[PDB]
């Protein structure tokens, strides 16, 4: 049936209540969600260019959503990658990007999108990651595509990515339910800290879970 | 000759000698509708053993003999291979080739391994990769890594298709 | 030192990317040098030079499009701004 | 370039419908060039659109060939479903 | 004699057997050029599979038969080649050489795989390095990597050339 | 058209504003890159003998005059390589250079330049590379040809190289608008730090971006 | 040496001119002779000149072979165009 | 330490790659001890010594050359400088 | 010309002005250098038995002698070869010389060597070195001529090496014009330290760049 | 031994000279055989002499063989010239 109608704007159009079957709030989120990959859409940004960084805790959906988001967009959650930032350190960037000598691996997730160019990408407090992998987070920010070891260069815009934060675990105080744009800003350059802008620029936006 | 190893199930059919399918009609709308390639006519499967697959095989020679083969292939013919052997072994296999190439009438299902061997590797496979002779290869993955991968031309000659448990 | 100069002028090659991508979307586009200059005003930095202006401009530029894309009131092959 | 293939397949245009007793829509036949393009990584739109051209012109023939009268092949479905018969999300 | 695997499409291109290409045109100019060569009359191709490259090839022999051909080729003749096995092979494969060597008229065209195999290696390729008989091969690099190279002086033979999807 | 005119003065002469089609400032730099690449004619210096370390942060064209250089130069900019400095480490001179047991790989970029011998080629903060490349990078400044692991000996003079720095990060507080000759000076010896000069000796110059 | 070539050259100058009906302008002989010497590794300049001549010469004869008057070969451009359609930068 | 005799006599030397090379072009060549000088002024470096001065001169001189190769004014076999 | 004059003193009786048309300074070096292979000849020392450490810099001629060297001597610069003290790590010993099981690879300058049995071989602050290579240095230094893998003993005597040191970079500072006796004794011992006596005492003879 | 070489080139003394035509000095013969011996690693002595000798006997047939009247084999150039035609130096 999704295989049938899939018009191409039956999602959106609907894809808030679409989206709305499944998590309450982040709504908001949700719609920005559904507003954002609309500009997956359209071309309007880099045709070449899923960047969302969640502000949440366990139970935030952070995974429902990003599950369910593929499971709606692709129909399905399989899609989705997790990447654990813990397992981010130095040298992994041969294990995320083909070696070559240094066997010669390359992608926890990748030759998994190389397995399947329409995804979606976890990453994990991601800030907790190391700044090894941002400029290789970069990479996936850059251009919108991904290189590879073997210097294969593949569309991320063809999937999506996931970003992850707890930094507000005390800034969630507020919303443990004070006005978020305290936290907002008083998370953003808390990870803004953590990153040059440009980094972050590339977002689509910024995900708080409230 | 066409004889031996040479054989058909289709007669078989239209003697009834075997099964009528199930369900498989669309996955065989598929195989069947490979051979209507100029690029690829020969598919190959994937799947799990013994499930039918070579009656799948059948069930496209049922559907021909049915003639819900359409038109090419109506009047072209199943195969069913016959594996043995016996000095050398495969010039045989290899003389076939050009009396089924020479039958202007038939296609052949080759079965299971489509083999890296030790004596071997092109066989028929040049005959394969001369750009004639439609034939249906099966297997699962685990094989089709290689040989039709490995050349990648016979993946240029092969089409892979795989279906599920029902 | 990179001149005001090329602050606006690489702010023109910064619209290129959108042009040459998205209008290539296919959206005209109309570009106001005062809010340009606002925004590239807020687009050079001496530090990291004008160079977050890639961000720079998205935020809001890609954003009120988006949003009007949405807006159904004046609509794709326009243009309109700040 | 995708470009040049419309007319290369422009160029087969005539041949596999002539083939498969179709008509084939020029809208289609650019669509699935960027869709394809898009969509498809492994066979090369010089083949993969003419790919998804005769599939799609097998399919509309499929649905022509046996029960489902237009002979033309459609702009979208013939991409779009084949497209989405490829992948999803029409 | 001359037939079997031995087969030409010019005179398809003058029975109009096949398709007027488009555009490889200044492509084909330097594939047409490599004749010229007393050194490597004798260009390979690289590029992407099935892209129109051995139409690519017609379309020197379209603009052969078009006599887009300039002088010296314009007597000589695409050969297409034919691919399929059959006690010995090769030694066919090795025998038409010299019929076409002797044919004083002709051109053929090696087609992808031009192999490093079991049963393979030198064949022709002395005839080939014999510094006669103006031929053409095409593949992608991938293998482009090893035959000619690996010799190097088919690469002295070989002339490569690859052009990008349209 | 520029098949047709390339007359070989008609860049020169015009070649600052030729380049000056493209980005501001730098336009000294510009000028003597395009004074430059002018001494990669008339073989006064070694007719084998293209060096150009950029000063400058990301935003800073060094990008942009690389790419245009030989889009002006060479009528395209795909003459240009990327190579990732942070991708230079020990061995990879292996797949710098061919191997030939240790498959048998060599060139990031040769084997496009072996592909296209009249190229560019950008490497990355370079010093961030290792003491490892700086003598295949000599190779480079070697012999103005480059050898191979098979052993092939070709041309740079027939292309471009690049180098970027970011090393005056700090040093750019200067132009962050002092007078460069500080910073000049000031990044001199703090890249001459990482490089034995002769190593610098046969660069074109350094490039600084204000 | 690369002279003796040009002398070799000349030796071969009457044969492939009068198979490509031309007449070689010793100032190319000489060019190339340099020009490949200094612009081609592989081949030899007894060769590889004679390569680029004959090439050359095919060049010529190609726009002279069929639609592009003269039937001399060019000094510069049978080496140059040639030389540059071997490389680049004329 | 290498005297301000090394300095301008390297700079010779210097010049012996262009001639030994390129008039070996073929050009004839002008010196200007002032500019050469004021060339070796900003030639000589205490730290990396004189060591530049291949990219120095390079810069500017091939390039007045490879001008000059141009300006079609004064040319080949000639020889002029700043 | 060489190939008709070299009447065996021509070289020598001007071989120092014969050098001297290349690098102004260590002219004694020079002259010892001219000296010293002069002893190359007569055989009063072993006729099988030509061994030179660089004290100096980048742009020290240390290249350029070693080149000119044979260049001079040999009538070309391609008799030497370069070779990585970097690379000299534990077990090139059999990249170093024959293996033959440990495929059977030995000598990255040998078989060249095994090429060309006149030649000239560079080493890099050669100390830098592992002592595992000191004896296979020492093979060197033994008997003048060199055993291989398989076996095969060949002449160094009818070649050269090359040994180059930055050890006195600080002792340097001295003729950065002090003195070199200072620093020719301290680094002499500062060297010395790295090695067995017997190593340095089939040195020609050590080799100052000023 | 190098000795015994010159022994049995003294052995082939006659052969080849009869097949050149020339009168071996063994001045010449032993030259070699130390020098030989010295200079080439690869042939041998046994040959390798003979080799120069032979290639000597040559050269000086080269000469004698056609225009440059000794018959003989001079000890030196016989070694020496081939020998620094071998090598260089001489």
């Amino acid at each position: 049936l999704t295989k049938i109608n899939e018009t191409e704007s039956e999602k959106l159009l609907s894809l808030e209540d679409t989206l709305h079957e499944r998590v309450i709030g982040q709504k908001d989120a949700v719609n920005s969600i559904s507003k954002a990959v609309r500009r997956a859409r359209a071309g309007l940004k880099d045709p070449k260019r899923g960047s969302f960084i969640f502000l949440g805790p366990t139970g935030v959906g952070k995974t429902e959503l990003a599950r369910a988001l593929a499971e709606s967009m692709f129909g399905d959650d399989d899609a989705m990658i997790r990447v654990d930032m813990s397992e981010f350190m130095e040298k992994h960037a041969v294990s995320r990007l083909v070696g070559a000598p240094p066997h010669d691996d390359g992608g926890q997730l990748t030759e998994k999108v190389r397995r399947k160019p329409y995804s979606v990408i976890l990453f994990d407090e991601i800030e907790k990651a190391h700044p090894d992998v941002f400029n290789i987070l970069l990479q996936v920010l850059d251009d919108g595509h991904l290189t590879d070891t073997k210097g294969r260069t593949v569309d991320f815009r063809n999937t999506i990515i996931i970003m992850t934060s707890n930094v507000g675990a005390q800034e969630l105080q507020d919303q443990r339910g004070q006005d978020y744009e305290t936290i907002r800003k008083t998370m953003l350059k808390e990870l803004k800290n953590s990153f040059r802008p440009e980094f972050l620029n590339r977002v689509d936006d910024i995900i708080v879970f409230h | 000759t066409l004889d031996s190893l040479a054989r058909d199930l289709t007669v078989i059919a239209k003697d009834g000698t075997l099964d009528p399918v199930i369900g498989r009609d669309k996955e065989i709308t598929r195989v069947i509708e490979v051979l209507s390639r100029r690029t690829k006519n020969n598919p190959v499967l994937i799947g799990e053993p013994g499930v039918g697959k070579t009656a799948i095989a059948e069930g496209l020679a049922q559907a021909i003999v049915n003639n819900e083969v359409p038109e090419t292939l109506k009047d072209k013919r199943v195969m069913s291979l016959d594996m043995g052997t016996v000095g050398e072994f495969e010039e045989r296999l290899k003389k076939v080739m050009e009396e089924i190439q020479q039958a202007g009438n038939v296609i052949l299902f080759i079965d299971e391994l489509h083999t890296l061997v030790g004596a071997a590797s092109n066989i028929l496979k040049p005959a394969l990769a001369r750009g004639e002779l439609q034939c249906i290869g099966a297997t699962t993955l685990d094989e089709y890594r290689k040989n039709i991968e490995k050349d990648a031309a016979l993946e240029r000659r092969f089409q892979p298709v795989q279906v599920d448990e029902p | 030192k990179l001149t005001k100069e090329e602050l606006k002028e690489i702010v023109t090659m910064m619209v290129n990317k959108l042009t040459n991508r998205l209008s290539e979307q296919n959206i005209n586009i109309i570009v106001t040098d005062k809010a340009k200059d606002k925004i590239a005003e807020e687009g050079y930095d001496p530090e990291y030079g004008a160079r977050p202006l890639i961000r720079a401009i998205q935020k809001t530029i890609e954003d009120n499009l988006s949003e009007l894309i949405l807006d159904g009131n004046q609509i794709e092959g326009k243009k309109v701004t700040v | 370039s995708v470009v040049d293939t419309v007319a290369i397949l422009k160029g087969l245009r005539d041949r596999y419908e002539a083939h498969h007793r179709i008509n084939i829509s020029d809208e289609a036949i650019e669509a699935a060039v960027k869709l394809s393009n898009r969509y498809v990584s492994d066979r090369f739109l010089p083949d993969k659109a003419i790919d998804l051209i005769d599939e799609a012109s097998s399919k509309v023939r499929l649905k022509s060939h046996t029960t489902p009268g237009m002979s033309t092949s459609l702009s979208e479905e013939d991409i779009a479903e084949v497209i989405a018969g490829w992948t999803g999300i029409p």
